[PDB]
DNA sequence: AAAAAAAAA
């Protein structure tokens, strides 16, 4: 609200009343004339028409890894946005805003404490979005003629493959499978409505000391839908939703069944055989784009998983020996192997 | 004000309990079923009447039966002072005054949880579920009286509300109530109250949709009627229930949407917003899932079948023969469970030792031999039996076990099978496969018939007077005919010494 | 505002009785609606009316009145309800039904969905229409319309009505023969109520394109609306747009800066055959062709899609009183290497039979603690959700060891009891189970027996109805077939008429066995019961068990339940004893 | 004061227990001990609470035992040889016997 | 939210 109207029961003019601090107060008599006369006349409401609104929203920015001195625990800061501003920011971006710094009252806690102490907040007036922009593959000139060029470079794909990581050595053929990969195989279904998937499932088998993990993170970090996981070590990567009690109101907002961006995702997973029966059992539903339907309370807002998997692990031996090889294979059931 | 219609149904209503005059039998020209009901009140001292709707619906039509089911909160003051009147003409003795209670059985019909609706409020309804939870028996205030503190006057006969309401006036003229009341607990009267909760059954919900819940309130005659997890059907009228908290007391003061219909304005609501919730008041509930003794319950087939029985010279021969009539063969295994359904005489000696006084047999046999027929057989004839099979999923087992909440103070034993069978007969199945702690465990419950525990701080000593039946499995699954019971079973020497009958 | 009082009625009651769809029609470019709904009202004695905007829009007066309704809901609604009130009397010229009823509008299409990721505050008190999923209801709430007061003093009593929710108290009672100002009570249980419902909606997931979270409105309804979504459901409403103040402290008049927001909606919408039955019930191979239907990509395995079928079809079901029940449910077992496609048939059963619930390798009942409310709920489990249907079970082998007992427990009794927290009871199942399993290693070996590949116990493998095996072994014929069929693919089957054949069979046909088949029942037995000894002593194993005796019988009445015969006939027992050695034929192990 | 519940040997099967508040006055301090099966005589009263009454919104009172007298009955199931609070005591005949 | 003790698998 900006300003708060009521209606005064058809006595002439309705009374108008603004506020601005954050806690508001109504009315309960009215100035009208003939209800300024010495007995009522109709009971003073509030009209929602009348009134004039304007949209509010709030968050919160983290300091930067870069300026957090040695040894300290990064800080957060508050921050108000009005007006056509709304919706200019998302999560998960480095922006730099511009505005007024004002304090807020600690009243609102109503604790009779902190007699001088207050909160403070940010109030937005301009913000520059900064970092990059996917742009959907925005058909443009400059990058027609770009497509031109990599169409008169001939031979493609051996440098591309050239060009992922040339901090590893050699390793020619998972470059080749990695850019086949990125395409996608046949998909969008056969006659019939018999299902099948254009995403590619591949493994990586070597021992410790090959930079497996290193040509993952760079696959990750070049492909925009790239996700890395593991076992455990974060708890609410697997089998759950990043929404759980999370509203100050502990809403319990919940999907049910649903892993991290598993639509048209790139799943990079490192210690393939680290993780416990969870995410086994996760990936186990995960197989061939199948969707996730593990309920809990009556929900079954199922996530359509098709997503890629890309798995790097070692036997637990660590090394490669002479006798039969499936002993050695990932130490993991045959049916996902297949 | 002068409510002529409370006075009409009431007049309608002393009028049909004096002289309904309905027939039952040829015999019996004319019953008066309710003055024998009131004959029985007289000599067995109780304070309850039971009124078929049927035989209420066909008085007067819909001109009494409607009138009085779809008011019936309107109505019920004018039902109980014609009922108070018809008593005290004829039974005046009865009244030494007391709270005469009316249930209502033989409804039309029965509606579901899910079809409750706020149109019903203050009408005669049925309804049914699974009752989930009941709570202890406690007192309530009916009728309080109070005590004029600064000149000792007594108002009585106040009646309550949903909350603890004192008088407003004192009829002293000299004084003029300034002060409070005493409330004077040897000259109150209470009554009974527990509340129960009841849901929808697995029958009537769709899909993956959770339960409907609702709450009902018993009074009366009627408490602990409905144990938890007996589906049962309830009779009574719809009422709604505010929120006391903001009504005035004396005592100190999905949800966080809000958007509830409140309600304000009142005087003694102040600023304080009123709302509702649907509750359910029931008087009326019924379940659909020595030798002298005995002989006083007389009748004619009572004396002459029993005698006839008594008086024959081949009832075991015929016996025998009428256990179990589905199986095929298999004679002295019938004989054998008739003897262990009669059972053992129990003895104590002088200075507290127990004799064992129960049966306990034991069945074997190669794979497929209608083994399996006499437990269920004797499970559904045997009252108190409990079917049961010899790896159990809970953590109970076969005898007890303890759980307690984690960081909870329940410490709280669960009953095993044998605990259930007290006074029965346990029906284990496939015996071979039972485990360590439930295998040395037996051996103690059957010979000494008690269970002894002592864990996590709490001990004690249960009672497991039952009369076991097993059956099991040769082990390679035929009887070798070569080696003996000990060579093919592979249960235990001091196991085989407790069963009496192979 | 007052405008739309006067000529806007005038206007659509006009195009009421005046209107045509084929105005829509040549819009459209490729009849009196409300005339004839309106006579169907009247003979049926409901009160209900449906409206589209589209057709609202079609003519030019109208959409003034179009504008006006977005404008000012509530207003236009409730002339519209008072105009069609009186309608119905100026067509009728009983006067007595309508005297009783009201009459409501309930419009739609009004415009495009929006969702709650695109709501300004410019859009407040204006009519939008939303798509999304229930995610949870809540109890009827009894909403204050009428008061009751009564004069203690005199036992006198008088109706208040209301408005807005807040109630004007009288200070005195209206007999001035008493006239006491503190003589006035309330009584709650003898007033008049009506019924609101909240429902919370979230929205389609299509709307989220990054992996961010879906976002959750309240929802309002009334009357006729109540009950009308459950959990899970996927609806379409319209309605209005609210805002209210937050009470905050509930102690004082203070009043939070922030409004909630909730929508007040008037509509909802989600997202003689028998004579064909005998013509069909009529063709002699309707067996071959109502087996192959049901998996037309599935390549042969011609055998264990008619087993499917039947085991579909269900025998017949008895409780005589001095016997006991006797289990009518068919139980299947698949097992052979994972290429096989055999999860394909498990949801093609699943999805056509009525009733099934599909799980993985928990499933009976569990008292649970409820999450949003702080209570205490009993919640039954997949296998009693399948009560007289199929139940799916797929990686039989990891089935842990505390539930398999459990399954022990629900085949041969199909009775399952709980004991815990102060409840005992006991719950029927009465379902009907259908597994696939996976030998351990890469392959089934052919001379191993079938005990040791599938790890499971004998007996739970002993008491299944059925069993079938697969193996899939190298040939260049069938390889090539494969290979034809599945590349063919990649480059006759009927529709829920099946399903409601299949309900058909099931209530109302319940053939019985006659005398002339107990003889080849016998000569069955005996004849399996002749192969089990020889020309040796050695004393061979006993093969023909009485759970081949309720197989057939069970096998045989499922296939006269079938083609809704009545009585049995010789093909039936021929068809079970074949089916049931079929699959005793391939159960051999290295040795004969 | 002490909390009271129902003794397992004598719940039915498979029930919960009924908790009751007892009140113990001079001279029978320290008389009882956690874990310890007894048998009380005393006397029953009932007295008003606010919160119990706004919980389920009836006018219903909460209700104590004030102790009069306390036998220890652990173990010793046999109770028919003779009659009193404790059977381990002795009279002065008894001692002269 | 995080540490530490107990019964059952
Ligand atoms: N062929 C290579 N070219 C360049 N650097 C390499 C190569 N092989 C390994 N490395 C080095 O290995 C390191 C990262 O490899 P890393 O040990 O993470 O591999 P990994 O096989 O996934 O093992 P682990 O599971 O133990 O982490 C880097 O320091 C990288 O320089
Ligand atoms: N009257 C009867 N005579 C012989 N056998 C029967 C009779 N009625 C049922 N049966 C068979 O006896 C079996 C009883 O099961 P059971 O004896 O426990 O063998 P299993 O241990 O294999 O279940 C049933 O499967 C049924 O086929
Ligand atoms: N005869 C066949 N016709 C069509 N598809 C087949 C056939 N055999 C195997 N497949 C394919 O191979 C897969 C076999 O997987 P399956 O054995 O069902 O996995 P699970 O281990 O869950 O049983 C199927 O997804 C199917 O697409
Ligand atoms: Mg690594
Ligand atoms: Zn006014
Ligand atoms: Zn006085
Ligand atoms: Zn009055």
């Amino acid at each position: 609200v900006e300003v708060i109207a009521y209606t005064c029961d058809q006595c002439g003019y309705e009374v108008f009343q603004e506020v601005n601090s954050r806690t508001f107060t109504p009315l309960s008599e009215c100035t009208s004339e003939e209800c300024s006369q010495n007995q009522t006349k109709g009971q003073l409401f509030m009209s929602t028409r009348a009134s004039k609104f304007s949209a509010f929203q709030e968050c919160k920015i983290q300091e930067l890894s870069q300026q957090v001195p040695v040894g300290h625990i990064p800080r957060s800061l508050n921050i108000h946005v009005n007006g056509t501003l709304v919706r200019s920011l998302s999560p998960g971006d480095i922006v730099d805003v511009t505005g007024i710094f004002l304090p807020a009252p600690y009243t609102g806690f109503k604790a009779l404490k902190a007699g001088l102490l207050t909160e403070t907040y940010l109030e937005a007036q301009f913000v520059r979005q900064h970092k990059k922009k996917f742009a959907s593959f925005s058909l443009t000139s400059d990058v027609e003629e770009r497509v031109m060029e990599l169409i008169t470079s001939g031979d493609v794909y051996n440098r591309l493959a050239k060009s992922i990581a040339p901090e590893i050595y050699g390793n020619l053929d998972v470059k080749k499978a990695l850019l086949l990969l990125l395409v996608g195989g046949v998909d969008k279904r056969v006659g019939d409505g018999m299902k099948i998937r254009g995403d590619i499932n591949v493994c990586l088998m070597g021992d410790p000391g090959v930079a497996k993990s290193q040509l993952l993170k760079a696959i990750c970090k070049i492909s925009p839908r790239g996700v890395y996981t593991t076992g455990k070590g974060s708890s609410g990567v697997g089998l759950t939703a990043a929404v759980m009690k999370d509203p100050v109101t502990d809403e319990m907002i919940l999907e049910g069944g649903a892993l991290v961006l598993a639509d048209n995702g790139i799943c990079c997973i490192d210690e393939f055989d680290k993780m416990d029966e969870s995410d086994r059992t996760a990936i186990h539903e995960v197989m061939e784009q199948q969707t996730i339907s593990i309920s809990k309370a009556g929900i079954n807002t199922t996530l359509n998983a098709r997503t890629s998997i890309l798995a790097a692990a070692n036997p637990l031996y660590g090394r490669y020996n002479p006798r039969l090889s499936p002993l050695d294979n990932i130490n993991l059931p045959a049916a996902l192997l297949s | 004000v002068d409510d002529v219609t409370g006075e009409k149904v009431r007049e309608a209503f002393e009028q049909f309990l004096e002289d309904f005059s309905v027939q039952s039998t040829d015999t019996g020209e004319v019953e008066k079923v309710y003055r024998a009901q009131i004959e029985f009140m007289k000599i067995y001292d109780l304070n309850t009447i039971y009124i078929d709707y049927q035989h209420l619906s066909m008085r007067e039509n819909g001109a009494l039966a409607m009138a009085i089911s779809e008011q019936y909160y309107r109505f019920l003051p004018f039902l109980q002072k014609g009922l108070r009147r018809v008593v005290r003409k004829y039974a005046p003795e009865l009244l030494n005054e007391r709270v005469f209670q009316i249930s209502f059985f033989n409804l039309p019909t029965v509606h579901r949880i899910r079809d409750i609706r706020s149109e019903k409020i203050g009408s005669l309804l049925s309804i049914s579920g699974t009752v989930t939870r009941t709570s202890e028996v406690r007192p309530e205030l009916y009728k309080a009286s109070f005590t004029c503190d600064m000149c000792r006057a007594i108002v009585d006969n106040v009646e309550q509300s949903f909350k603890y309401t004192e008088p407003t006036f004192c009829p002293n003229p000299s004084c003029e109530n300034r002060a409070f009341w005493t409330l004077n607990v040897t000259r109150s009267r209470f009554l009974d109250w527990q509340k129960v909760r009841i849901q929808e059954n697995a029958n009537e919900i769709p899909t993956g949709s959770m339960p409907r819940t609702l709450d009902v309130i018993l009074r009366g005659d009627s408490v602990e009627r409905a144990k938890p997890g007996d589906r049962c059907k309830f009779t009574g009228v719809e009422i709604v229930v505010p929120d006391v908290t903001q009504l005035g007391l004396p005592g100190v003061k999905k949800t966080t949407e809000g958007l509830n219909s409140g309600v304000t304005g009142l005087r003694s609501l102040g600023v304080r917003d009123l709302t509702y919730k649907i509750s359910f008041l029931a008087c009326h509930v019924i379940s659909i899932g020595d030798q002298e003794v005995f002989l006083n319950s007389l009748s004619s087939d009572e004396i002459n079948e029993l005698k006839e029985m008594v008086k024959d010279e081949h009832i075991y021969d015929k016996l025998v023969r009428s256990i179990a009539p589905a199986v095929f063969g298999h004679e002295a295994v019938k004989k054998g469970i008739l003897l262990q359904m009669l059972g053992g005489v129990h003895k104590s000696t002088v200075e507290g030792i127990k004799l064992r006084g129960d049966i306990n047999i034991c069945v074997v046999g190669d794979p497929s031999t209608s083994k399996s027929q006499f437990l269920k057989y004797v499970v559904g004839f045997a009252p108190r039996s409990v079917y049961t099979s010899g790896k159990a999923s809970s953590a109970a087992g076969l005898t007890a076990a303890v759980v307690r909440d984690e960081e909870g103070g329940d410490y709280t034993i669960e009953a095993g099978a044998l605990m259930l069978a007290d006074n029965g007969i346990c029906c284990i199945d496939e015996f071979d496969k039972m485990d360590i702690s439930d295998q040395v465990a037996i051996h103690e419950a059957m010979e000494q018939q008690t269970i002894s525990i002592a864990k996590a701080g709490i001990h004690a000593t249960l009672n497991a007077r039952t009369s076991i039946l097993a059956a099991a499995n040769p082990v390679g699954g035929r009887y070798n005919r070569k080696l003996s019971l000990r060579g093919n079973l592979n249960m235990t020497a001091p196991i085989m010494s407790r069963f009496d009958l192979f | 505002t007052n405008v739309s009082i006067q000529e806007c009625t005038t206007n659509f009651r006009n195009f009421l009785m005046s209107f045509k769809y084929k105005f829509r029609k040549i819009l459209d470019e490729r009849e009196l609606y409300y005339i004839k709904q309106l006579n169907e009202m009247r003979e049926l004695g409901t009160s209900n009316l449906n409206l589209d905007a589209r057709n609202l829009l079609a003519y030019k007066q109208t959409e003034d009145l179009y504008h006006q309704l977005l404008n000012y809901p509530q207003e236009v609604i409730s002339i519209m309800d008072q105009t069609i009130k009186d309608c119905m009397v100026s067509l009728i010229v009983d006067l007595d039904e309508i005297e009783t009823k009201f009459y409501k509008v309930r419009p739609y299409n009004v415009g495009s969905c929006k969702g709650m990721r695109e709501l300004n505050p410019n859009d407040i008190d204006k009519l939008i229409n939303l798509k999304g999923l229930v995610l949870r209801s809540t109890p009827v709430i009894p909403d204050m319309k009428v008061a009751f007061f009564k004069c203690n003093v005199c036992d006198h009593t008088m109706a208040v009505e209301i408005d807005r929710g807040v109630i004007q108290e009288p200070a005195r009672c209206e007999r001035i023969d008493c006239n006491e100002p503190n003589s006035m009570s309330l009584i709650h249980n003898r007033c008049s109520f009506a019924d609101k419902q909240v429902i919370k909606l979230q929205e389609t997931p299509d709307f989220v394109p990054d992996g961010q979270t879906p976002h959750s409105i309240s929802l309002c309804v009334y009357d006729e609306l109540v009950d009308s979504c459950r959990a899970g459901d996927r609806i379409e409403v319209t309605g209005t747009f609210r805002s209210i103040p937050i009470r905050a402290n509930s102690r004082q008049r203070v009043l939070k800066s922030l409004y909630k927001t909730y929508v007040d909606v008037v509509h909802v919408k989600k997202v003689q055959d028998l004579a064909k039955i005998r013509e069909v019930a009529a063709r002699e191979d309707l067996y071959s062709l109502l087996a192959r239907s049901i998996a037309p990509s599935i390549y042969e395995l011609e055998d264990v899609k008619k087993g499917i079928l039947l085991q579909l079809f269900g025998g017949t079901n008895k409780t005589f009183t001095k016997g006991g029940r006797y289990r009518g449910d068919i139980n299947i077992l698949l097992c052979g290497d994972p290429s096989t496609s055999k999860s394909q048939i498990l949801q093609y059963v699943h999805k056509i039979t009525p009733r099934g619930v599909y799980t993985s390798g928990g499933l009976t009942a569990y008292i649970t603690r409820d999450v949003d409310t702080k209570q205490l709920v009993l919640e039954s489990g997949a296998l009693v959700l399948s009560d007289g249907g199929v139940c799916c079970i797929d990686e039989f082998d990891k089935m842990s060891d505390s539930t398999r007992s459990v399954l022990h427990e629900v085949m041969e009794q199909q009775t399952i009891s709980i004991a815990k927290a102060g409840i005992i009871t006991t719950l029927n199942a009465r379902s009907s189970i259908l597994a696939s399993a996976n030998p351990i290693g890469s392959r089934y070996n052919p001379n191993l027996p079938v005990t040791e590949n599938i790890d499971l116990p004998p007996p739970l493998l002993s008491r299944f109805d059925l069993v079938y095996l697969v193996l899939d072994k190298v040939d260049e014929k069938n390889d090539r077939e494969l290979a034809k069929h599945l590349t063919n693919l990649y480059l006759v089957l009927p529709v829920e008429f099946l399903t409601m054949y299949i309900s058909y069979a099931k209530e109302h046909i319940h053939p019985i066995i006659t005398e002339a088949a107990k003889t080849e029942l016998v000569r069955a037995y005996v004849g399996m019961r002749k192969m089990g000894d020889d020309s040796r002593s050695d004393e061979k194993r006993i093969t023909a068990t009485t759970r081949q005796l309720e197989s057939m019988i069970r096998l045989a009445e499922a296939h006269a339940k079938m083609k809704l015969k009545n009585v049995v006939e010789l093909e039936d027992v021929q068809e079970a004893v074949r089916l049931i050695r079929s699959a005793i034929k391939d159960y051999a192990t290295d040795p004969k | 004061r002490v909390t009271l519940q129902e003794a397992p040997g004598t719940v039915p099967p498979g029930r919960l227990p009924r908790h009751r508040e007892v009140i113990l006055l001079a001279d029978l301090v320290d008389v009882s001990k956690p874990g310890e099966e007894v048998e009380v005589t005393g006397i029953y009263k009932n007295n008003y609470d606010g919160n119990l009454n706004a919980k389920n919104g009836f006018p219903v009172f909460a209700t104590i035992i004030e102790a009069n007298s306390i036998k220890r009955r652990e173990g010793n199931t046999a109770n028919e040889g003779e009659e009193g609070l404790d059977v381990f005591s002795w009279t002065e005949e008894e001692e002269r016997e």
